[PDB]
């Protein structure tokens, strides 16, 4: 089991940059390795294959470097279509993938807006409790959401998804979902979610408390 | 036109099994090797088994040993995959790709990829979803507020939302769906509207679930 | 060897290794 | 030491079989992969087959599959080519060649190829030449004079043309010849002598057809 | 299909000079090009394996170049022995040769000594009439021949032969026969064969009379 790890796993970018791509190697690899494209909702595309050699059709902005267990792939001057996802892929030993380097469009830091929604009561009805937690329009993605409960923090029981940038957005969002039973969300007043970004010198907390908001 | 057709997806239960097919056209199929790799975004791309360009030599990984099969029609210009024993752990994205024809010592450059076909495997059966409400809090946190509604426990996958039938979205974010410890999926969906307009705008969204054939409209209203 | 040829090669080696 | 020597090679009329044959000596047989290439002159060097060292793998050119086959005995160091369905089209000259062992990732160059055998894929029957003089000009005989023969509608190749039996060989040139329309072929033997012995000197060309039984004797003479 | 194409498809050179030779590719085969000498009446000699590799047994006159697509054969001194027509070929994919570069002879330029015979009055029993226009001992190689029946050409009704290079005076030979019926042999007056060479600075004509 050979391992491909990148670095970085994110980068901003703007259209004319020359962006560096690393691809680390378990184990000395000689130059058996390639390099994929892929975009949201699209297949990979080849773009290097041994290292460096160039695959054909592909524009020659892109370029493949190094030998053994240290690789690079670069992008002389990144165009519009170049926003996606990179995986390095070795084929020395059977066929292992990189964790993807994800390409996105720089823009200046932005800090998230904090909302925090309680459960509903038709779903408290149910036997569950949902407590949403909303950080609007941030960037970069990087981003760390904390649930506390009485000042207990909440780990396991808590999931997220975030948006991507479009023709309208070029920020990022987050929802956070803490799932706690009725029993459990009844037991307790004070419910917070403390939100950690870039854009903010000091982590912000947003509350409520059970009956009463 | 050199392509790879996948086909023979869907949704299955633990145990059942799956034909996947990779129909090859615009290049000579019979002399090129085939691999199928699966793509999760918790795994990453990962390698499932290649076929020799006549058949003859056969490897897989080890997640997938004894129940999964690789096979080649040759006069047909299709790649397989028989999957027995499905588990949960077998759901991806599922690729066949070609292997670059460049000589060399080793082989594993992919230059032809497949679209891709969906293998979701799970216990869950069909469910419609249930949508709570994201209900707004005090106004004048920078004038606007923040409302949506919350679509739990449905399957399977997709589910739309719309707000106001389509009429408002400017500053709708719909979030990626999320699968939750009980096999069924929960997704988010928020919207930023001025805080004046809290008491004299009505907003409603509009839930959609064609696996269950489940319509729901649900008014947000502040508490 | 899992990473030697699968493809077809006519201008393989014919000779006897 | 190291050699190939064909046979096999023919005049055959289309849609009947020929089979080449391609004696090795001087190497281990059985450790080659070995081709078959043929050549005319209208498309040049033209691979035909390939066989492994086994005879596990065969390749075949687009034109020849299905009615060429590439065998091989190693046990009697020869190579076949069984040729069936025969077309004009396969007429030309045809090589058998070894794989030259260096290693790398291709193979096909060739360090030891065949004499060379001809077929010849016809529907014409054997006919002899008919043969018509070139009549030279008597004039100007302070100046040299051109003479000769038209060897014309002749199957199949070749014909010996010589000068009163071999006594005459300066300034001779036999053309090759050329394939006519009808199938037949058509050959022009000339020979360049001084026009002041046109008056005495006489002068026959000799054409004999071995695969007719044809020797003709036409003497030329000044028309003017 | 990996097409050859080399590049003269013939050279005149004299001895000691440096030939060089040029065959491009359709598609890159790197450096799995061989080349190949064949004198006539023999079987060809491979020269140059690799793109660059000496075959064992040639002198050290040959030697190769290039890879990808554009590749070169080259003589450093041209010995008497090397005149000969010289094939690339591929490997890469299948295996596919080129048309050959021919290496002749250099000599001073000469023109044709042109004649015109007409048919035997045997032949014209026959039903047949072949008319034959001779050039013997030209160079360069480069000649052309135009039939005139009376002052109209004629397209696909002749043929020709090319002797090789001489021996002794490195020249060429040419033979065209034109071929018509005797009912169209005896129904025109004028036949002519125009030849156009470098040795003549105007085209020459040689023609007859029927009669």
């Amino acid at each position: 089991d050979i391992q491909m790890t990148q670095s970085p796993s994110t980068l901003s970018a703007s259209v004319g940059d020359r962006v560096t791509i690393t691809c680390r190697a378990s184990q000395s690899i000689s130059s058996w390795l390639a390099w994929y494209q892929q975009k949201p909702g699209k297949a990979p595309n080849l773009l290097i294959y041994k290292a460096s050699t160039l695959e054909s059709g592909v524009p020659s902005r892109f370029s493949g470097s190094g030998s053994g267990t240290e690789f690079t792939l670069t992008i002389s001057s990144l165009q519009p279509d170049d926003f996606a996802t990179y995986y390095c892929q070795q084929y020395n030993s059977y066929w292992t993938f990189g964790q993807g380097t994800r390409v996105e469009i720089k823009r200046t830091v932005a800090a998230p807006s904090v909302f925090i929604f309680p459960p509903s009561d038709e779903q408290l009805k149910s036997g569950t409790a949902s407590v949403v937690c909303l950080l609007n329009n941030f960037y970069p993605r990087e981003a760390k959401v904390q649930w506390k409960v009485d000042n207990a923090l909440q780990s396991g029981n808590s999931q997220e998804s975030v948006t991507e940038q479009d023709s309208k957005d070029s920020t990022y969002s987050l929802s956070s979902t803490l799932t706690l039973s009725k029993a459990d969300y009844e037991k307790h007043k004070v419910y917070a979610c403390e939100v950690t970004h870039q854009g903010l010198s000091s982590p912000v907390t947003k509350s409520f408390n059970r009956g009463e908001c | 036109q050199v392509q790879l057709v996948e086909s023979g997806g869907g949704v299955v239960q633990p145990g059942r099994s799956l034909r996947l097919s990779c129909a090859a056209s615009g290049f000579t199929f019979s002399s090129y090797g085939m691999h199928w790799v699966r793509q999760t975004t918790g795994k990453g791309l990962e390698w499932v088994a290649i076929i020799w360009h006549d058949g003859s030599k056969k490897y897989y990984a080890d997640s997938v040993k004894g129940r999964l099969t690789i096979s080649r029609d040759n006069s047909k210009n299709t790649l397989y995959l028989q999957m027995n024993s499905l588990r949960v752990e077998d759901t991806a994205l599922y690729y066949c790709a070609r292997v670059g024809d460049y000589s060399d010592f080793k082989y594993g450059a992919f230059d032809i990829w497949g679209q891709g076909t969906m293998v979701t495997v799970s216990s869950a059966s069909t469910k419609g979803p249930s949508v709570f409400p994201l209900a707004p809090s005090s106004k004048s946190s920078g004038g606007t507020a923040a409302l949506g509604c919350l679509v739990k426990d449905y399957f399977p996958e997709p589910v739309t939302v719309s707000w106001n039938s389509g009429a408002l979205t400017s500053g709708v974010h719909t979030f990626p769906a999320v699968l939750q410890s009980s096999g069924l999926y929960s997704l988010s969906s928020v919207v930023t509207v001025p805080s004046s307009s809290l008491g004299t705008q009505t907003y409603i969204c509009n839930v959609n679930h064609k696996p269950s054939n489940t319509k729901v409209d649900k008014k947000v209203e502040p508490k | 060897n899992p990473n030697a040829n699968p493809n077809a090669n006519p201008n393989a080696n014919p000779n006897a290794n």
